[PDB]
């Protein structure tokens, strides 16, 4: 390993993660996916919490007892 | 007279002059003479209630009781029966097997609970709660009205009440009248008990579990509006603790076609009750866009204008409807085949309020996450509204509530929809020009994980464009990028390197 490999792995693991987060890679990124795809195939070898809903309280209730 | 001599044989020790005794009291009780005669002495109508409350045949507490219940019809009558002790002695009565001194008893307390002062307090502390309820096992559906309209009385503004009803398994039993019979007053009768004690967070979970969503549901086609008006009202107010339910397919149905009524507080109610049963839960969501819920929805928008009591639950609605299940792609497409795109970006500007407006912004969103949204939404001049209010927003948390919601949820919603938005080429044009990225780049300083989610987001999105890559480099994102690699948020961590990764690629080749 070297600081140049770390790069590497790290740039791919990037891009294969904003790929699953629904993101589009750029047209150089596509290609250093391919250039590296050794890479990508040995770390493919290796989410939610999102758009969650509130409920609204709609009771209201008399006074007293 | 007669008053006196009838008085003196009610207490006589001979039992069998009694029942004799019993008998021409009521009779003269049928009569409006006679009647005043007997409610203007206490000693008579003591009598009267002893004899109730002691006698074993059949025909003498009928025929007390039967009396009481004729005094009962006016004020003195009523007066009278309360000061001699009647109401205590009316509760035991509700213990009796005979149908017509059950009938006479609960009519009479009735009486007293709509127009005696006292009674009320009387009558809970007598017990006569626990005795009401284990009447609603009884099958005769006129009886059962007076005894739940009783129970509606008794509780209403006393949650005293309310836990001694739901204790005494009031909630099941009224819902199983809603569901076993179909007498009108009787289920608006039952209904309204149900909804004073909907507002109660005891009864309220009981109700739900006792299968109450359902039950009220099977009565919103009824031609009562009197009835289907408080079913509306009270699966409303239980809607927010309903999300776990199962077995809602008809109920979300009706709720669905209800949208589309002429009248305000059925459309308001159904838009409700559809707002929070849509919350979470994604076979309620499938099955609500399945009845063309999308479409009655967006209607509903189109027709309440600037109504907020009815557009906002709507518009939540839709937000919930286009995310997080099988059908949200379908339901974001249906938004705008359906003419909905316009409306909903009106929403965004005056005379709308921050919770609507924020309702708005998150469904927007959603919508965006539908490719063909992406033009139509631009046309709508949603970006430069967005903006707009993502500035004023950020800047008001610089310088906390405001009608309930809190500027960083504008500043977070706002961002999150331009994040979406950015995915799309021309609208990346639009936010880059509306000078947008020094506003990004300060956002990623913001203590908020979810605000440096997406502003990180945005920047990613709008960094796939070599140009804009380098004008985010220049405005000096690099340094709060390279602070968010550490976050425990893997997307504010994989957003922020992949800025870095397109900002150092663009030209950066040697060293030096």
């Amino acid at each position: 390993k070297s600081p140049e490999e770390m790069y590497i792995q790290q740039k791919v693991r990037v891009l294969l993660m904003l790929r699953k987060m629904g993101s589009n890679l750029t047209a150089s990124e596509e290609e250093f996916l391919r250039t590296y795809a050794g890479v990508v195939n040995s770390q493919l070898s290796q989410i939610d919490q999102g758009a969650e809903d509130v409920v609204m309280a709609f009771s209201r209730s008399e006074t007293e007892d | 007279r007669a008053i006196p001599e009838l008085t003196k044989l009610l207490n006589d020790e001979d039992q069998v002059v009694v029942n004799k005794a019993a008998v021409m009291v009521h009779q003269l009780s049928k009569k409006e003479a006679s009647r005043h005669a007997i409610m203007r002495s206490p000693q008579m109508v003591s009598a009267i209630v002893r004899t109730m409350q002691n006698t074993n045949d059949v025909e003498t507490a009928r025929c007390t009781a039967g009396t009481l219940h004729n005094l009962s019809h006016h004020r003195e009558g009523l007066l009278a029966i309360f000061k001699s002790g009647g109401i205590p002695a009316l509760v035991k009565m509700l213990g009796s097997p005979v149908d017509s001194v059950l009938f006479y008893a609960i009519t009479t307390l009735h009486n007293l609970l709509l127009h005696q002062e006292g009674a009320k307090m009387a009558v809970r502390l007598a017990g006569g709660l626990q005795k009401m309820v284990a009447l609603l096992n009884k099958t005769n559906v006129k009886f059962l009205a007076i005894t739940t309209d009783c129970l509606q009385i008794l509780a209403y503004g006393n949650q005293e009440s309310k836990l001694i009803i739901l204790a005494s398994g009031g909630p099941q039993a009224l819902v199983n009248i809603m569901r076993t019979y179909t007498y009108e007053k009787l289920l608006w009768t039952t209904s309204r008990v149900l909804k004073v004690l909907s507002v109660c967070s005891s009864n309220k979970p009981a109700i739900v579990e006792a299968g109450g969503m359902q039950a009220l549901g099977l009565h919103l086609t009824d031609p009562s509006q009197r009835l289907v008006q408080n079913c509306l009202w009270t699966l409303r107010n239980l809607s927010d603790a309903a999300t776990k339910q199962e077995g809602m397919e008809g109920l979300l149905g009706t709720l669905v076609q209800l949208l589309g009524s002429d009248d305000i507080n059925v459309v308001t109610c159904a838009a409700g009750i559809l707002s929070n049963l849509t919350c979470n839960n994604y076979k309620n969501k499938m099955m609500v866009c399945q009845v063309g819920g999308i479409e009655a929805l967006v209607r509903t928008v189109l027709r309440a204008g600037d109504r907020e009591d009815i557009t906002e639950p709507a518009i939540c609605a839709l937000r919930h409807l286009t995310s997080r299940h099988q059908e949200a792609e379908m339901a974001q497409n249906a938004v705008r085949l359906h003419y909905g795109l316009p409306v909903v970006v009106k929403l965004l500007h005056p005379p709308s309020h921050w919770p609507l407006i924020k309702a708005t912004v998150g469904l927007i969103r959603n919508l965006a996450l539908c490719p063909a949204n992406h033009a139509p939404l631009r046309e709508q001049g949603a970006i430069p509204r967005l903006v707009q209010l993502l500035v004023r927003a950020h800047q008001d948390t610089q310088r906390q509530f405001v009608e309930g919601v809190r500027m960083e949820e504008i500043v977070e919603g706002c961002t999150g929809a331009l994040h979406i938005l950015a995915r799309d080429v021309h609208n990346r044009i639009v936010i880059r020009g509306l000078n947008t990225i020094p506003l990004f780049v300060q956002l990623l300083y913001s203590p908020i994980e979810n605000i440096q989610r997406v502003a990180a987001g945005v920047l990613c999105e709008l960094a796939q464009d070599k140009e804009a890559a380098e004008a985010i480099e220049a405005e000096g994102a690099t340094a709060p990028l390279t602070e968010l690699l550490h976050s425990r948020n893997e997307g504010v961590a994989t957003y922020a390197a992949a800025v870095l990764f397109r900002m150092s690629e663009d030209k950066p080749q040697d060293y030096k």
